């Protein structure tokens, strides 16, 4: 197994929750996972471990030098369900480069292990703005190997998930790479279902699944919790289930298909009205 | 050597090039024509080096603390960002410069932030600021401070504007801060207009409502003299024999003080017009300081510029001049009576930066020898627009030549010197053609003025008629 | 003015006394200089403990540092292959600064290229570049290999080397089975010697590491040399000389000893004899692979043992008597070929050298500086020889090499003033020689400068400067000295020996005031 | 006059349509205002062109070789209501740098003029993920003097407005730099309004409007345009309105005071619930 994948999307889209709650649903599974945000906030692994995560990557390896100094428990920590969690460090916002921080830490945790181990699967949490390279390192040779691209009904994360497929495109050419399909995360748009499938099929990929958004996820949050934890019983947790069970079971990898300004607007006006 | 001949040569050189390449490098190389001064003559300059060539153009960051602002002696110069940078830039331009080293000079040593992986990530301000703290600490009889960006400077945002504004106002200390990232511009000329602008912007105006200063009719701003080997030197005891007053040196031999103490001269002696026109045009526009182009290269071009010079003040100036002319007539005359029938007739092609492609050459004919070839680097039109009238007719010129265009040229030009730096010394030494280093003269020099065209004609002899170019060949072979 | 028959440059010329009124009317009208007094009151100063602990404090500004970016050593290491040419993706002065460093040190040419990455490139990336770049410098300059390197501007903005070279394959722009190795050699991390060690390892992992099923270890019955950063090329002459002497089947990886002493005979050869790439894939067969310095290259050993299944010895540098013993006798014990009479002589004659010069050699002190390995087996030597290396000095040392060092010092009694500096830079050296005095320095040709200072101290506080080490820029044709082995000895120690010589005799000339020790016999 | 406004927030709040909308009624209320993004999605000018403007400032450099080269009339346009607009460019996704883009293009704006007009506002729409000083641009000393930061109740949002008042705290100790006010844009959170008031009071700060989560503006944007020229009637344009009237009298600039992540953990632990 040792699946590798990659969660992208629009900046608040919910890459973050969705794929903590995504890994909280496979650890009830069985699964042995591990997240690692690629983010300068270190906000990506909170629901894991029930606390802000102090222990990043680059922070440490600044309080003791070189990050060749650094070991991979002083950074390496457990949290629900025994799903290893690690985040990369960054700095406050207006100042340094975080991009090259995530390179870093991706390239320590390479080397020391980590990956290397009884994982099944290995997710990458990366911001909504993919604005250099180090942003685009999960998406190396032998890094994550499946791309999941969370989207939503407002047009503007419709043509973020577009440029991201752009950005996917000179990675997938060259690397084993590819577009496993999007994930849509709903926020009351009208046509939801309608503009979200026809901008999978645009794209070539798929809809893996359709989250709804209900209040209860910012109840499990505000508990510094996963909603799988924080009411098992709740629609939302099965949702998240067949979220997770429609992940493992997905095939469909494909090279994405980009699609210029004046398709998505054409595609927009056709299936964004009434 | 005629025009059919050298432009099919240009097309045999470039048939190798991909389609891209050639179509790009063919706008490189032309075959000059003089009494056509402008860019239309298939030769354009001041654009992009195709990618994996060889070239040998520079980065703004050698522009600026290369060679604008680091021959400034009593000012520290850091270079902001990884080492290297300023290790590899480290004392290897010999501007000249006298003070005592480490204590209120400044110009051999290399100071530098030495960013590590942390420095990327987190940012430099503070560091940037502990290091200005420190260098207050250490060096205190240092005049002012100069921070000289590198690329990762420029690529993560640092504000090195504000920390020098800071710093500048908490040590009372001029803090000058340079924008010269590496991938800024193509060459070195963009160090230049960086340069220059902070010159202007943060030093240029500190005396701007000080008039301690005691003016003369006769006082003169020597720009765009770097001092290599002395050549400042060599220029100014000529003006100062002449009449003038020569008050400040920009940028060899110079200190902040007469930088800002330029804006009170009569007259803007210009000798790079590439890499400081930009200042001389600013002042001219802000203090109404007049400007004009001098070549102190040869004992014609520098009797030729001693008199348009003179010509700008009263007639004792110019009768003194007469007096200087007529004082060094007799030892250029016995250089040249010494020198010219050893190197008469001699081709010399010639590949340097942004202005001593022509200005050489005057020196060069004085000895009898011919320039049958020349280039630039980072040089603009205006350059090539002024290097036109200079260069003989049907001769090929050349910017931003690759190392294999320079290699074919001269295998087919087969010339008996070549004058170019350090990167092209030892790959035409090893094809039997004589060398001459034009940036450092060869670790010798000065060759302005009088005193520097006999050191110019010495050195030209002694690599032209070296016996061991006579012995590339071993004899056990044809 | 210039006499005809006696052209004076530079100096002498502006000692004549027209040049010394005009500079000293110059100096005190426009400069503003300040008082001889001041000036040498804080030269004074800055020669002083409080100014050394005031140094030493230093944790934000570098002040002459001794140590190079990463892409220097990653193009040294290039150029030591077969028709190589190095490649250094970003900016064009960085490919300037290195073919000047390796030009004026080595007076040799020096080839690299760069893809001359600009604003619009550090913006979008410079993959494009990439492409053009290789198509332009394959097209060109017909190497049979280009290996890839980086600026630090590309490193920040985290380009693909591979993702770039592979999609150059796979556009047409390069053929698909040329070979392009890459590494990615951060300027921020490390020197140089960090960067040739990130070379080898790329272009090692290049050609080893899809081909490993058909490898069996031993079976071309040779030993792997990989000499890491060095410049001297005696020392690749006298591993090889050694090697075969000895009758041993070796694979010297990484040779740059022909492409930088190139005959000069009318041609110019651009490529000559590297390490071929069938030596690179048959690598892995070799029965083990030695490391000449193994303490800049670790993740080459890591490598090299992990997927060659190569036990790499743990073996010093060999430098002096004992490490080139030791040397001889691991390869002897790898290779099962016994030590010859011709190298048990060499060693007998470099002991008959230390037994002749070790009277003079004896009790000097000397302060050195250069790259980890080169000063490690320095400071060995000089405690075989009986000297006190009192100032270390290493600003690409670590922790752990600075603990060998110390161990290996308090082995010897001669090792009792000795302190190893991590981190600092010639400035703090200039300090340490200023207060704590040493008869000697070794290091590069920057150390010239704190001679100077110490000469203005006064003459009796001079510290000479021997020039072994990298770069050496003021003199001529260094280079070509050997380091390693009994004949790199050898020529240390004459160098070392004489330097002292020629030092006593300059003090002993003043006649009729210290010329009754101006002896003839020494 | 020429006042110089920058909006920050989480990504995806909603800043560049918040933007849009508060330019385009000050357009309404006869002022003369420009806009620059500073996004590398040259998304920050669409609802004001109404179009995806193709004139950036880094691919136009390209087009014309050096920045040196460009002209401020070849990427400088006009929209509704006489806006100017300029956009930076900005690479793919996963390549090159942003923040270099973002500097160079601001830069150019100071060197040739621009601002040198009767302009009585110059907004700075930054982007969601403030990952390096090239973003913090509009920040620094002769740049915008007043931050607007739109957020929402979710508490991402809200650690995302703590951590930009983390960044903006240096640029105004060194600057002249100040935080007017948090725009709240809606997402139907819970207790909203108490939450964004609580944070806000933490922070120093004051609430300068509140803009409810109406689909008016989706329908507007996917008519390429801002809900002023969509509906003049509609309740939302009267809400733009008012937060326009207000930033014009907003007079309360104030250095941010950031707190703590337990701080936070306290203020949406008692404000967030019920
Ligand atoms: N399906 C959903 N329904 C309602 N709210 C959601 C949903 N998914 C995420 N959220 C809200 O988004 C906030 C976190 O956003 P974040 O995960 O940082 O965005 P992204 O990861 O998409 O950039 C949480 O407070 C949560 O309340
Ligand atoms: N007040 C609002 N009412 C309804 N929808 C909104 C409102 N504000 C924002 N949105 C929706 O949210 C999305 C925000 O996108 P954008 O403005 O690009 O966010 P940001 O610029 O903050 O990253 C838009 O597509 C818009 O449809
Ligand atoms: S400054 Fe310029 S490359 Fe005008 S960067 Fe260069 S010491 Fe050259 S042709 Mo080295 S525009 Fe000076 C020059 Fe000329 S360093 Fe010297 S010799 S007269
Ligand atoms: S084009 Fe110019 S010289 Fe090059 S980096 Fe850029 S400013 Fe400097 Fe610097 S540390 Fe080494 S030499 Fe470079 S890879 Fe960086
Ligand atoms: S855009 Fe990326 S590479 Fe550029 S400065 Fe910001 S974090 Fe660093
Ligand atoms: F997940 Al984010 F901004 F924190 F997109
Ligand atoms: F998602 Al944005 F500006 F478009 F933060
Ligand atoms: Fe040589
Ligand atoms: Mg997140
Ligand atoms: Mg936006």
């Amino acid at each position: 197994a040792m699946r590798q994948c990659a969660i992208y999307g629009k900046g608040g889209i919910g890459k973050s929750t969705t794929t903590q709650n995504l890994v909280a649903a496979l650890a009830e599974m069985g699964k042995k996972v591990m997240i690692v945000g690629c983010d300068p906030k270190a906000d990506s692994t909170r629901l894991i471990l029930h606390s802000k995560a102090q222990n990043t990557i680059m922070e440490m390896a600044a309080e003791a030098g070189t990050v060749e100094d650094l070991e991979l428990e002083d950074v390496l920590k457990a949290g629900y369900g025994g799903v290893k969690c690690v985040e990369s460090g960054g700095p406050e916002p207006g100042v340094g480069c975080a991009g090259r921080g995530v390179i870093t830490a991706i390239n320590f945790l390479e080397e020391e292990g980590a990956y290397e181990d009884d994982l099944d699967f290995v997710f990458y949490d990366v911001l909504g703005d993919v604005v250099c390279g180090g942003f685009a390192m999960p998406i190396r040779e032998n890094k994550a190997q499946e791309i999941y691209i969370v989207c939503s009904g407002e047009m503007m994360a419709m043509y973020a998930a577009n440029n991201i497929s752009k950005g996917i495109v000179k990675y997938a050419n060259s690397g084993s790479v590819r577009l496993g399909g999007l994930i849509c995360n709903s926020r009351n748009t009208d046509r939801e279902d309608e503009l979200i499938i026809a901008l999978a099929n645009k794209l070539g990929t798929q809809m893996i699944h359709f989250v709804p958004r209900d209040n209860v996820v910012q109840r499990a949050e505000i508990r510094r919790m996963t909603v799988i934890e924080y009411d098992p019983k709740a629609k939302q947790a099965d949702e998240y289930r067949a979220l997770a069970r429609k992940v493992v079971d997905n095939k469909l990898l494909v090279i994405p298909n980009p699609i210029t300004m004046d398709e998505l607007e054409e595609l927009l006006m056709e299936f964004g009205i009434m | 050597m005629s025009r059919e001949e050298v432009e099919s040569l240009i097309q045999e050189v470039l048939e190798v090039y991909p389609e891209k390449a050639r179509k790009d490098r063919n706008k490189h190389l032309a075959v000059n024509d003089p009494a056509v001064t402008q860019s239309k003559k298939c030769i354009i300059s001041n654009k992009k080096s195709q990618p994996g060539l060889m070239t040998i153009r520079g980065c703004a960051y050698a522009g600026s603390k290369g060679v604008v602002w680091g021959p400034i002696k009593d000012m520290i110069h850091i270079s902001h960002g990884p080492v290297g940078c300023g290790q590899y830039s480290r004392a290897g331009r010999r501007n000249y410069y006298i003070g005592t080293t480490g204590v209120n000079a400044f110009v051999t040593m290399n100071f530098t932030s030495d960013f590590q992986e942390k420095d990327i990530v987190f940012g430099g301000d503070k560091k940037l600021a502990k290091l200005i703290d420190e260098v207050e600490t250490l060096f205190p009889l240092n005049k002012g401070i100069s921070v000289q960006s590198e690329c990762p400077i420029g690529l993560i945002g640092d504000d090195i504007e504000s920390v020098s504004k800071v710093k500048g106002a908490e040590l009372s200390k001029t803090i000058v801060p340079v924008r010269c990232e590496g991938f800024r511009g193509v060459s070195q000329s963009l160090g230049h207009h960086i340069a220059n602008d902070a010159v202007r912007d943060w030093v240029l105006g500190k005396r701007d409502e000080d008039t301690t200063f005691a003016s003369t009719p006769y006082d003169v701003a020597i720009i765009g003299d770097y001092n290599i080997g002395g050549d400042a030197w060599s220029s100014r005891i000529l003006l100062e024999e002449m009449g003038l007053r020569c008050v400040a040196q920009w940028s060899g031999d110079g200190s902040i003080s007469e930088i800002e103490l330029t804006p009170k001269v009569k007259l803007n002696l210009v000798h790079c017009y590439r890499s400081m026109n930009y200042i001389s045009r600013h002042m001219e526009e802000k203090y109404g300081i007049p400007w004009m182009e001098y070549n102190f290269f040869g004992p014609t071009k520098t009797i030729e510029s001693l008199r348009a010079i003179a010509a700008k003040f009263d007639e004792s100036i110019q009768k003194k001049c007469e007096e200087v002319i007529a004082k060094y007539k007799p030892e250029w005359e016995a250089v040249v009576a010494k020198y010219r029938p050893r190197l008469e007739g001699k081709r010399v092609m010639l590949y340097i930066g942004g202005l001593r492609p022509r200005h050489v050459i005057g020196a060069y004919e004085d000895l009898g020898m011919e320039v049958v070839g020349t280039g630039y680097e980072f040089a603009h039109n205006d350059d090539y627009d002024r290097t036109m009238k200079e260069m003989g007719d049907s001769t090929l010129l050349y910017d931003d030549v690759t190392g294999y265009e320079f290699e074919e040229f001269v295998k087919r030009i087969k010339p008996d010197l070549i004058g170019s730096g350090i990167k092209e010394k030892f790959i035409f030494q090893k094809m039997g053609i004589p060398f001459r280093e034009m940036h450092s003269w060869d670790y010798s020099g000065p060759y302005h003025g009088f005193d520097g065209f006999a050191i110019f004609a010495r050195d030209m002899d002694m690599t032209l008629n070296n016996p061991c170019w006579k012995k590339l060949q071993a004899p056990w072979e044809a | 003015s210039q006499q005809v028959d006696k052209i004076k440059a530079s100096y002498p010329l502006f000692l004549d006394q027209d040049y010394k009124d005009m500079l000293a009317k110059k100096r005190d009208g426009f400069e503003e200089k300040y008082p001889q007094d001041k000036i040498d009151e804080v030269f004074q100063w800055t020669t002083t403990k409080e100014y050394q602990e005031l140094n030493f404090q230093r944790e934000a500004l570098t002040v002459n540092p001794a140590k190079a970016c990463q892409p220097l050593g990653a193009v040294l290491c290039a150029l030591g292959f077969e028709k190589t040419m190095p490649y250094v993706h970003g900016s064009q002065g960085c490919v300037a600064y290195f073919r000047s460093y390796f030009n004026r040190h080595f007076r040799e040419p020096v080839s690299c290229v760069s893809d001359s990455m600009t604003e619009d490139a550090a913006v979008f990336g410079g993959q494009q570049n990439m492409k053009d770049g290789l198509q332009n410098c394959k097209a060109t300059y017909k190497p049979d290999m280009i290996a890839v390197s980086t600026t630090c501007m590309a490193e920040v903005i985290g380009d693909d080397l591979n993702a770039f070279i592979n999609n150059s394959k796979k556009e047409g722009f390069i053929p698909d089975e040329f070979p392009v190795p890459f590494a990615h050699t951060p300027s921020f991390v490390g020197s140089h010697v960090t960067g040739w060690d990130n070379m080898f390892e790329g272009i090692a992992r290049y050609f080893t590491l899809k081909s490993m099923d058909d490898k069996v270890v031993g079976s071309n019955k040779k030993i792997n040399i990989v000499p890491g950063f060095e410049t001297y090329l005696g020392n690749f002459r006298v591993i090889k000389r050694m090697l075969s002497e000895m009758g041993v089947g070796y694979s010297l990886l990484s040779d740059p000893e022909e492409v930088l002493d190139t005959p000069a005979d009318g041609q110019f050869r651009m490529y000559a004899g590297g390490t071929t790439q069938e030596e690179m894939k048959d690598a892995p067969n070799a029965l083990n692979t030695v490391l000449l310095q193994p303490w800049h290259l670790e993740k080459t050993k890591k490598f090299v043992e992990g997927t060659w299944k190569h036990e790499v010895p743990k073996l010093n540098i060999p430098m002096g008597l004992d490490w080139t013993d030791e040397f001889l006798m691991k390869v002897s014990e790898i290779s099962g070929q016994p030590i010859p009479a011709s190298l048990t002589k060499e060693r007998g004659r470099l002991v008959d050298m230390m037994t002749d010069s070790h009277t003079w050699l004896h009790g000097k002190r000397f302060a050195l500086w250069g790259d980890p390995d080169f000063v490690m087996g320095l400071v060995k030597f000089l405690l075989e020889l009986g000297c006190e290396p009192v100032h270390i000095l290493c600003h690409n040392g670590n922790k752990r090499w600075k603990k060998a060092v110390d161990a290996i010092l308090a082995a010897s009694p001669y090792g009792k003033n000795a302190t190893v500096y991590i981190g600092k830079d010639l400035w703090h050296l200039r300090s340490l020689v200023f207060t704590d005095k040493p008869d000697f320095m070794i290091g590069n040709s920057y150390g010239k400068f704190i001679q100077r200072d110490t000469l203005h101290k006064g003459k009796e506080f001079e510290v000479p400067l021997i020039r072994i080490g990298f770069p050496i820029f003021d003199r001529h044709h260094l280079h070509r000295s050997t380091t390693l082995g009994y004949e790199g000895a050898m020529q240390i120690l004459t160098t070392l020996v004489n330097s002292i010589l020629e030092r006593l005799d300059e003090e002993t000339r003043g006649m009729q005031a210290t010329d009754y020790n101006h002896d003839l016999v020494r």
